């Protein structure tokens, strides 16, 4: 969902 | 119909084929693949191979899906640094539901549906010329890229010269030699920076042969000890790259733009086209110009585009009327850079032109007075109007625009709005070395 | 006519050439070209190519307009550097507007029209012969030009010497190889300064073998790790570097300035050629001396030309007259440098010689006295006058001046004074090392 | 248009 974050 | 599965089959056989790589493109524009020995390639023909789905939404997937790899087979090449243990190659597949129906969140196949509606408007094929630009830089000694160009050439300068080195020399023959229609290539304004012009394809062909030459590009300038970046503006100061489309609109007699006894020699349908496309211009800049640093490339003084005008001869317009006429008549949009996903763009770009002929809405005027000249308020008063000046207002408009979702899908919709917000917020909290730079001290 | 379509595809076929370099000359003077492969080369001889003709107008350039590239086939040229990957092969082209009309920013499209004008006056052709002058320098470990010359020779010197070396040898012979009329080689007076002289031919054709030498010149300069230079003058205190033009007139008989009856034995032709050139001298001096550092070589003490007179035998006349007669009579201006564009500095001198026969002007009577004699004064009460001290005072002169701008044409006259501008200002507003040496102690 | 500036 979130590897960005 | 190029090639049948028995021409595959004869290929692999007699170029000695050990690996095939079947690819696709993701919403964000990376190309990505699953790799099969040849021993699977008869499966692979049979659009019996399953992989996970939500890949293709990228790093926003949440929940694992089959879905076929349907590959198409004239997209067949083969690769030639493969070296003797086997050569490889790929061709570009689409995605299927297990229910052997196509994937809505496949650029692709998005793009194939919007060509299906253009076609049932009464059209037959949308030609795609693209311009992309890039740069070369250097490599450190840990082959890690650096910021200093490989020349300090100009536009159309003889820089690179005889004598060795000449990237661009050796690219386009290794693509020239790979099966690639070249029209010209020459060097750009920026010092480092290149142009390679394709041939006018069908929009699903130009928008494969624009990944592939991304791929082949990088790859050869790697060999060479050098980074081939397509970054729309990775230095300040200095002109940024763009992707400028060419597109034209043919049916059964010939080119729709083209219209002898009209102003311009241009056809009624090719004025609605661009009443379509200078509409809805704020509604695809988001997609157009999907990245945070497209929106630095788009600022006055750098030929980029800034406001929403058409012209035949003007400095920077947002979609310019090339002098070519006949078979070659096309508009040219300026505002695309090579960061953009070349379905997303092309589909939304065909909806946009769609829609401005189905509505025969009348075009403004096109502008030669150097709008720039005057401040905002005084063109404000005109038609003329800003592009969005961050990814973040773009957001808001595509959030707005309704014409431009029937043009992506309810899924691809979603989920590049998903991660485009999660890059603005990412790049919104960050504290960057300008900041630092300007008030560390006075501060 | 030297070659046609079939023999340009022969040559292509048996030579291997895979590249193919439409090359053309800007404004500034310096050389650009489109690069496309083999494979387009039928477009490319159907004068179907594209490309940006605002190139032309140089770093000035404002909007983007589609011009055509017509090239020509008896420039034909086949590189040697180019190893085994295909060979590369040149040909100087035309610039021609969209709707089939030669462009008028072209430098070569210039030439010829005036060429018109001169056969419509009654003339066959203006053979011209270039004596240019380079400088050699040594390059850096980081193969960067240094200020350190390869000899210290002098003038007629066998400096260089055999066994090894001797960059003007391998220059010339790689020259003869390549097709080049060349009648002498030779040192110059400053050490690491070198001339190499040239056939007589055409106008466009001595000009095109100018933009070649110094390409070729610098790439083979280039190869033995040296860097060659034609700046007009790289060091202080040393000769500079000139490109002294002789010119002769021809009609059906033959020479047009030969007369046996007459007095020197020249024909009232040549004397007209000769007032109308020393009339409008201050005009195309910034033609003839485009850049800056230009008019540091003007300089008295160093044989360049400073005062506008002629003269068979005098220390450096601004116009010479060889003492060869009969079919190798010719006239000789010192006051071009290296750096000039060739195409419009043979534009404006035909202008000027051209407007001296049709006005029948009458030249002023040679002066051998030794002019550096006297001083300003002492020598402008005779017809003596001095040629322009800085580009700015040439660039006025320019705009007083309306032969030459009828012999430059428009839109060449309007961006070359526009670049000219921003240079000079450029140039005034920089604060040199030389202002701190003289004054950050001493004030 | 000034890109020497
Ligand atoms: N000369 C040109 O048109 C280059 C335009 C500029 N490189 C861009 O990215 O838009
Ligand atoms: N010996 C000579 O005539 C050389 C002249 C000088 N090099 C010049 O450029 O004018
Ligand atoms: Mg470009
Ligand atoms: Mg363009
Ligand atoms: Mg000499
Ligand atoms: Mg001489």
């Amino acid at each position: 969902q979130l590897p960005r974050f | 119909a190029k090639y049948t599965k028995e021409d595959i089959f004869r290929f692999a056989d007699e170029q000695n084929v050990k690996f095939i790589r079947l690819q696709f493109t993701d919403i964000l524009g990376i190309i990505k693949n699953v790799e099969i020995p040849v021993s699977q390639l008869k499966k692979a023909l049979d659009n019996k191979i399953m992989f996970d789905g939500s890949s293709i939404e990228g790093f926003v997937r949440i929940e694992e899906s089959d879905m076929y790899l349907f590959p198409d087979l004239d997209t067949w090449v083969v690769f030639p640094w493969t070296a003797e243990k086997g050569k490889v190659a790929r061709m570009i597949c689409d995605i299927y539901n297990p229910d052997m129906t196509p994937f809505a969140g496949d650029p692709r196949a998005n793009l194939k549906r919007v060509l299906k509606e253009m076609e049932e408007l009464g059209f037959t094929e949308f030609n795609l010329g693209p311009e992309p630009e890039f740069f070369l830089f250097k490599l450190d000694e840990n082959r890690r890229p650096t910021l200093e160009l490989n020349d300090s050439g100009g536009y159309f300068d003889l820089a690179p010269t005889d004598l060795g080195e000449n990237c661009r020399r050796d690219i386009v023959l290794e693509l020239e030699e790979m099966g690639f229609e070249i029209e010209a290539s020459h060097h750009e304004v920026a010092p480092g920076q290149h142009e390679i012009d394709f041939k006018y394809e069908d929009a699903i062909t130009a928008c494969d042969s624009i990944q592939t030459f991304k791929l082949v590009v990088k790859t050869i300038a790697r060999k060479h000890g050098l980074h081939a970046t397509f970054m729309p503006k990775p230095l300040f100061g200095v002109n940024g790259s763009g992707m400028h489309f060419n597109m034209s609109l043919f049916n059964e007699k010939g080119n729709a733009f083209f219209d002898e006894s009209g102003e311009l020699e241009l056809s009624q349908t090719a004025y609605h086209f661009l009443a379509g496309m200078l509409k809805h211009a704020r509604g695809y800049t988001a997609v157009t110009n999907p990245t945070i640093n497209s929106f630095k490339r788009l600022v006055p003084g750098y030929e980029a585009p800034c406001y929403i005008a058409w012209s035949g001869k003007n400095r920077s317009p947002l979609v310019r009327v090339p002098s070519s006429r006949g078979l070659s008549t096309r508009l040219e949009l300026r505002s695309v850079d090579p960061s953009a996903n070349p379905y997303l763009a092309m589909a939304v770009l065909l909806k946009a032109g769609l829609s401005g002929i189905k509505d025969e809405l009348t075009p403004p005027a096109p502008v030669d007075r150097n709008i720039y000249g005057m401040n905002e308020e005084e063109r404000e008063a005109t038609g003329i109007y800003d592009l969005p000046e961050s990814l973040g207002h773009a957001l808001i408009e595509l959030e707005k625009n309704e014409i431009i979702k029937d043009g992506l899908g309810e899924h691809i919709f979603e989920h590049f709005i998903e991660a485009k917000t999660i890059e603005c917020d990412m790049f919104r909290t960050a504290v960057h070395p300008w900041e630092r730079e300007q008030y560390l001290e006075i501060y």
